[PDB]
């Protein structure tokens, strides 16, 4: 057919006997693909005493193109809410601790921070320190034990905290009155959370985060970024797959 | 009184993709509405209403001069990885994913001056032989031809045809379900120009369009960077 | 989204996730 | 016969906020009725319908001297931690939380001698500037002129305007959501008395009521003592 | 308050609780 | 609020035919329609609407010569493990079983010259005695006669007799349930041909039919290769 | 087939198996 | 007497108890 | 027989037992 492009608006052409549908696109829902708990960061636990960095659930940073990554960077802004599951993969002889109890302490966007100690369990003598904002309250804790434990794992519901309508992805202007280098694509709290990891562990161990999305919606359409290099001009590109050849 | 259950061998295991929720922590939380227009549930759907530049060479364009004739214009093996087909939106898409079954159009935005005419001619190989390398040879197959002057673009609409009821979005080695073939564009018309002096060159956009029929069905993680 | 089955609903939807207007 | 089941991988582990109680160890027991008036069920109710002295300097009012004129007299930031809105009610409750989106009010109980008139300035400054310090320079935003004398006080309401649906219940370096602005109150007037011998100041009241559409979202543990 | 679940009532009100008059 | 429950001892166990099947991991994978034909959902089925070559002597068929008589022609103890209902379709199915009931059907494919003629008798001799071996012995059982010449084969239904609603898939020995008999097959009347020279001998067919009571029951996995 | 149990259809038959069409 | 949870049936009255005439 | 529970026909009676006719 004839187009009259320029104006921005694409054009078809439609064939003949023009292939009836099967699978209704339904694979490439939006909420549907971002609905299942994916393996994103991971860090290291705190120990009980001492002052801690405060973890902030931010996903909508991206770099190592694991396919949800480039998922949400399709978005301009994005509202959905949250589900972790923590794990933590033992790291030397997965025998040397016979407890470890940890106080996953989530936190909602803007609650305080300074946790010095405050707590301290008695008993016949030792006795060990808890971190002052890491007991139990107003903000849901969890603990769980790292030992016989056959899944040294948690996991919840965290419904959206963000004071923002929505939450945008690239912010183009700054998140505070101080014009700085930093608070450029910052602005004040884009995000889900936090988290607060301590246990009599801390070493012998990390973790691997995770993200479950429900009811994930997306805003303003942005270009999806290649993931791939070019190849050789006229050609395919050929990575081995369940198919392939041999 | 206490009921009988029996856990199934699996149990205390992790899931990436369970059917079903976690532990509600946090209640009651309402939350604020959402003015923002431009939203979207599904991303076939950005793909079919947006085109998006393949890049020939380095650029998305190839050109038109009044010394071509039989040699080839544009090639590429219809295949979603395939060289072209590499930065658009509708191929980029893809990779988080494992199939496609659907035919694409393709938008030939002519660029040269206002005093330039080229005429031309598009084509679909179907695979078998090994490219086709005139359109003697491939005006055998199907082709369009089309006449710039008055038009200020053009479409053509490369269908699915093929055995298997999906393809795959990975490229690789000759297979019955890789490859759908080639696309290719013609000088069925050597250009022309008010003089050869002022007008040298005219140029095409060639826009990639998702097709109506094309879906992605499949989700898959990301290989390695390659 | 992906939650079919028939426990989802164990905890309301009001602790479940949120709500908007 | 006995049910197939498959328990999570986290299972066997606390959860502080579980929605759905324990085992009810001790039953029927019935309680016996309460007849004690003044009962509450919501916390935002109780600072709604009743104010609270802000702090000022470590009372809670300002004075009025006939030697004032350009001079502030009242100012503070509009952040439920900025120090006025430390000791009263409404800011002493939010502390249990982390979000607030209300617009607060104030009233001015004029407390100098019977024979005493100040008459007055309060402006409200949203943030932008650093701080007008004239009334010149303040008048040309939101304000409120007021002449005790037979008043004998008076209320103004600090609203609510930003572009986030919730903001700071704690303040911290300079953000687009934690300054809401400054509360001014200027001497549009310099006080006057029978005799400047008998009175010398007058003084004023600044109590904080919660505003009409003010609330608290989400609660959050203490942090440290600071 | 937080309690909706649909399991809250396996011990009926009596046992669960306490009542008023 | 939490519920109470016990496992059964048993529990966190295997079990290979769990009447329910596991978790869902992926979902919403729609499915392509399938336009083959030639499909079946029973097994039975095809074994009853299908015949198979018995093999006898490394052969499917017996041969019929001028020089017969008395002896027997063909002989096999009725157990569906019995050499010549060995390599058979309905013998070959049974293995995945351990018990049939049914009574089964042979077809007499006469292919000798069509200026041949052979007449002839088959046999069913329930168990009992240790084998007839000449036709005046066994047509005093459960017998019939054919006469090739216009018929062009024919068909006998060695039926299902037998205290025992089920037999054994499996020959062993000598038991009251494995064993149901032989079938026979006898020269009632010695081959004939236009001339002994061009005609030395007649053959026929030995298709083994499912018979129309038969069916197999319980699956059962496979013993070691003898 | 194979399938006598009362809880099958936990996970509704979307997420359980395929489709046709 | 103290059993108020909606399970105390899961066995019926027969193998529960015993029963009078 | 002894079986008054009210989860016996979890798996129904086909995958349960037998059948006669």
């Amino acid at each position: 057919v004839t187009n009259v492009g320029e104006d921005g608006e694409p054009g078809e052409t439609e064939p003949r006997h023009a292939l009836s549908p099967v699978d209704m696109h339904v694979h490439t829902d939006v909420s549907f693909l971002l609905d299942r708990f994916f393996d994103v960061e991971t860090l290291e636990l705190s120990n009980l005493t001492g002052s801690p960095a405060t973890h902030v659930l931010d996903p909508f940073g991206s770099t190592a193109q694991l396919a949800w990554a480039r998922l949400l960077n399709t978005c301009t802004y994005f509202f959905s809410d949250l589900e972790l599951s923590i794990q933590f993969k033992f790291t030397t002889t997965p025998s040397s601790v016979g407890e470890g109890f940890v106080w996953v302490k989530w936190f909602p966007v803007g609650a305080p921070t300074k946790t010095t100690d405050a707590w301290q369990l008695e008993g016949g003598g030792n006795s060990v320190r808890i971190q002052q904002l890491a007991v139990a309250g107003m903000s849901p804790t969890v603990v769980f034990k790292i030992a016989g434990s056959r899944s040294q794992a948690c996991g919840f519901s965290v419904p959206y905290t963000s004071m923002w309508r929505v939450v945008p992805v690239f912010y183009n202007g700054w998140g505070a009155p101080t014009k700085e280098k930093a608070t450029y694509n910052w602005l004040p709290g884009a995000h889900f959370g936090s988290i607060l990891l301590t246990s009599d562990a801390h070493d012998k161990g990390g973790c691997y985060l995770r993200y479950r999305f429900p009811r994930a919606n997306m805003y303003c359409p942005r270009p999806i970024p290649p993931a791939f290099t070019r190849p050789a001009d006229k050609t395919r590109h050929k990575f081995p797959t369940n198919i392939n050849k041999q | 009184a206490p009921i009988r259950v029996v856990s199934v061998p699996e149990s205390d295991s992790f899931m990436s993709s369970v059917p079903d929720n976690s532990t509600p922590l946090y209640p009651k939380v309402v939350v604020p509405p959402r003015q923002v227009p431009g939203r979207f549930t599904n991303f076939i759907d950005v793909a079919k209403q947006t085109y998006s530049f393949c890049s020939i060479s380095g650029k998305p364009y190839f050109e038109v001069t009044n010394t071509s004739g039989d040699e080839p214009l544009f090639q590429m093996d219809v295949s979603l990885s395939a060289a072209e087909l590499h930065g658009t939106y509708v191929a980029s898409l893809s990779s988080f994913f494992a199939q496609y079954r659907g035919s694409l159009n393709f938008n030939f935005i002519f660029t040269g001056a206002a005093a330039t005419k080229a005429k031309f001619l598009v084509a679909f190989v179907p695979p078998h032989s090994a490219a086709p390398k005139t359109r003697d040879e491939a005006m055998a197959c199907i082709h369009a031809v089309w006449d710039v002057g008055l038009n200020s673009a053009f479409s053509f609409n490369v269908p699915y045809s093929s055995p298997a009821d999906f393809m795959a979005v990975y490229s690789a080695e000759a297979t019955v379900v890789n490859v759908s073939g080639w696309l290719q564009v013609y000088a069925l018309t050597a250009l022309t120009s008010t003089d050869i002096a002022v007008n040298s060159k005219g140029r095409v956009l060639v826009a990639v369009s998702a097709g109506p029929d094309f879906s992605l069905r499949h989700p898959v993680d990301l290989p390695d960077k390659q | 989204g992906n939650s079919g089955s028939i426990v989802q609903n164990f905890y309301m939807q009001q602790y479940q996730n949120s709500i908007d207007a």
